[PDB]
RNA sequence: CUUGAGUCUCGUAGAGGGGGGUAGAAUUCCAGGUGUAGCGGUGAAAUGCGUAGAGAUCUGGAGGAAUACCGGUGGCGAAGGCGGCCCCCUGGACGAAGACUGACGCUCAGGUGCGAAAGCGUGGGGAGCAAACAGGAUUAGAUACCCUGGUAGUCCACGCCGUAAACGAUGUCGACUUGGAGGUUGUGCCCUUGAGGCGUGGCUUCCGGAGCUAACGCGUUAAGUCGACCGCCUGGGGAGUACGGCCGCAAGGUUAAAACUCAAAUGAAUUGACGGGGGCCCGCACAAGCGGUGGAGCAUGUGGUUUAAUUCGAUGCAACGCGA
């Protein structure tokens, strides 16, 4: 409907998946895509080219509001990251900044005992 | 040559014109250690370069090499785990090889009810951009930008 | 290095944050003494002042907020 | 009598203990907002979650548990242990200079207390985590293993339990005996003091001398040289088991044998193996080249089969134009 023309992009990155999602300065989203809604599955939707086809299949979800600058929300350190942003930074958005925004609780609950081999 | 690589035999120039390149050249075509049969061939050759191409025959020869020595090629060398086709680029003495090499490959397979017709015609061909021995000239340098 | 000692206050106060902030990354994290060189008494005066600004909202926990 | 041991005055440091507040991250849930078909998981999926609108994202709320950075084998404590911040109550240590008591000391069977985690009782609470269990991946069979769930428990109160590789595998106390480097915490003096330089304590880490030790190693914080007292050991297995006593709600703990059986068991260090590990450097080993073999005919050797017999030996490289 609407322009913006400077919004902010989430990606949420896993190391089984990695969802992107922009809004503008409000956290009210206008276009999601993730690696595994495009067919991938297993390893494949884990890769840093389905973040490259996510970023695009986002970028044209939501050219619809026409944004030109991006600030870039990376959380979790889902497998090549760097891959998408700059997907979309080529995707005609010039990103303003990006930030880490991983969440770190200090010591709060007891994380599951991790893969044993 | 693990421990050092050692250099060639400086090949003694060729008796009729006292050059170095068409003594390499005979070298090239020679089989069998038959060298009297080879250059005589090469001299029969060069004679009738000199006639149906213009004048210039050790000129000519030049003539067809620079029309046929490469520049790059593919060095498939396995730096990081497995045979990667790399190109590099070659000294002069390489590309000189290559393309004398490329030069007695395409002449033997003409035919041409001699020899010296075969390499006569394939020279000419090269030094005016014709035949095959460009063509692989051409796919040396196509498959270099390959990968 | 040894900064507390040349100057000699008795008590690194909460109350001056013009003179914490150099003691703390952009995200608002203590820096450890052994990049200041601060004298490990001070380096826990240090704490506890910066944990009680920290408490009254003269320095921020982090940058989330 | 005052040197041991204590008391007082002034201070310093500290995750020492008990109680009560409070803060900010994060997880989960709830509420809506934005916003749709995936999320989640994996070897790959499935179970599961999502059209009742998830997941992602924003705002609000609720609740529990734990306290990133600081943070350091740094500190405190008899040990177990102790980690946001603030207050209240409270223990110990250390230093300086004095004053005071005048052997008031050390050790300790029995005894009393403290004592990680799990566990037990009663009542709470319950976010996360997670024995057991459930389900999915699933074979003469499901257990393996991995996932998705998940109760007890983990948390609080009050009771028990009293055991750990509860370890420095090193009982407590005192005296003495060459050094070097640190950390931490005092304190005296002093250069012009800050910085900085001389001291002088407490604690603590790492080297290493003599000495000691089977050796490894220990080495002023002794495993050195001595003294006081206590605990404990007497081949391995049987066995920290049986019986009995005591303790406990229970699980069990504690004290603690013998028959029998073996001729060893064990400690430290030494030399080799342990290549489906590393690293280095060689060789026509590869690379760069040239000519071949593998296809055809024939020569010859071997295997095979046949034969009356197809003589016998040589069989990966290192047998096969080899003995011949
Ligand atoms: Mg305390
Ligand atoms: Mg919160
Ligand atoms: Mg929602
Ligand atoms: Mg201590
Ligand atoms: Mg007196
Ligand atoms: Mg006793
Ligand atoms: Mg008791
Ligand atoms: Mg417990
Ligand atoms: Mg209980
Ligand atoms: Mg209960
Ligand atoms: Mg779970
Ligand atoms: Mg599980
Ligand atoms: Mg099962
Ligand atoms: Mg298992
Ligand atoms: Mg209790
Ligand atoms: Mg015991
Ligand atoms: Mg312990
Ligand atoms: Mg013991
Ligand atoms: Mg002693
Ligand atoms: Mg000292
Ligand atoms: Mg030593
Ligand atoms: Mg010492
Ligand atoms: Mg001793
Ligand atoms: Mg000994
Ligand atoms: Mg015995
Ligand atoms: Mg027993
Ligand atoms: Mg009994
Ligand atoms: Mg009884
Ligand atoms: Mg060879
Ligand atoms: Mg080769
Ligand atoms: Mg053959
Ligand atoms: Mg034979
Ligand atoms: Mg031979
Ligand atoms: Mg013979």
């Amino acid at each position: 409907r609407k322009q913006v023309s400077d919004g902010v992009a989430h990606i949420h990155a896993s190391f089984n998946n990695t969802i992107v999602t922009i809004t503008d300065r409000q956290g009210n989203a206008l276009g999601w895509a993730t690696a595994g809604g495009s067919g991938f599955r297993g390893s494949r939707k884990s890769t840093p080219f389905a973040a490259q086809v996510a970023a695009e299949r986002c970028a044209d979800a939501v050219k619809e509001y026409g944004i030109k600058n991006l600030e870039v929300m990376v959380k979790g350190p889902g497998p090549g990251r760097e891959s998408t942003i700059r997907a979309l930074n080529a995707a005609g958005f010039r990103i303003t900044n990006i930030t880490d925004v991983t969440p770190i609780p200090h010591n709060g609950c007891r994380p599951p005992k991790k893969r044993r081999v | 040559p693990r421990r050092r690589v050692i250099g060639q035999r400086k090949i003694l120039p060729d008796p009729k014109f006292g050059s170095e390149l068409l003594a390499k050249f005979v070298n090239i075509l020679m089989v069998d250690g038959k060298k009297s049969t080879a250059e005589s061939i090469v001299y029969s050759a060069l004679e009738t370069l000199a006639q149906r191409s213009g004048k210039s025959e050790l000129e000519a020869f030049e003539v067809a090499l620079e029309n046929v020595r490469p520049t790059v090629e593919v060095k498939s060398r396995r730096v990081g785990g497995s045979t990667y086709q790399v190109p590099v680029e070659v000294r002069p003495v390489r590309r000189n090889a290559l393309a004398m090499r490329w030069i007695v490959e395409a002449a033997r397979k003409r035919g041409d009810k001699s020899m010296a017709l075969r390499l006569a015609n394939e020279l000419s061909d090269a030094a005016e951009n014709k035949g095959t021995a460009v063509k692989k000239r051409e796919d040396v340098h196509r498959m270099a930008e390959a990968n | 290095f040894c900064r507390f000692t040349a100057e000699g206050v008795q008590e690194i106060d909460y109350k001056d944050i013009a003179t914490l902030k150099n003691y703390i990354t952009e995200s608002g994290k203590i820096v450890p003494s052994r990049i200041t060189g601060t004298r490990a008494k001070y380096q826990r005066q240090l704490a506890r002042a910066i944990k009680r600004a920290r408490y009254l909202s003269l320095l921020p926990y982090t940058d989330r907020h």
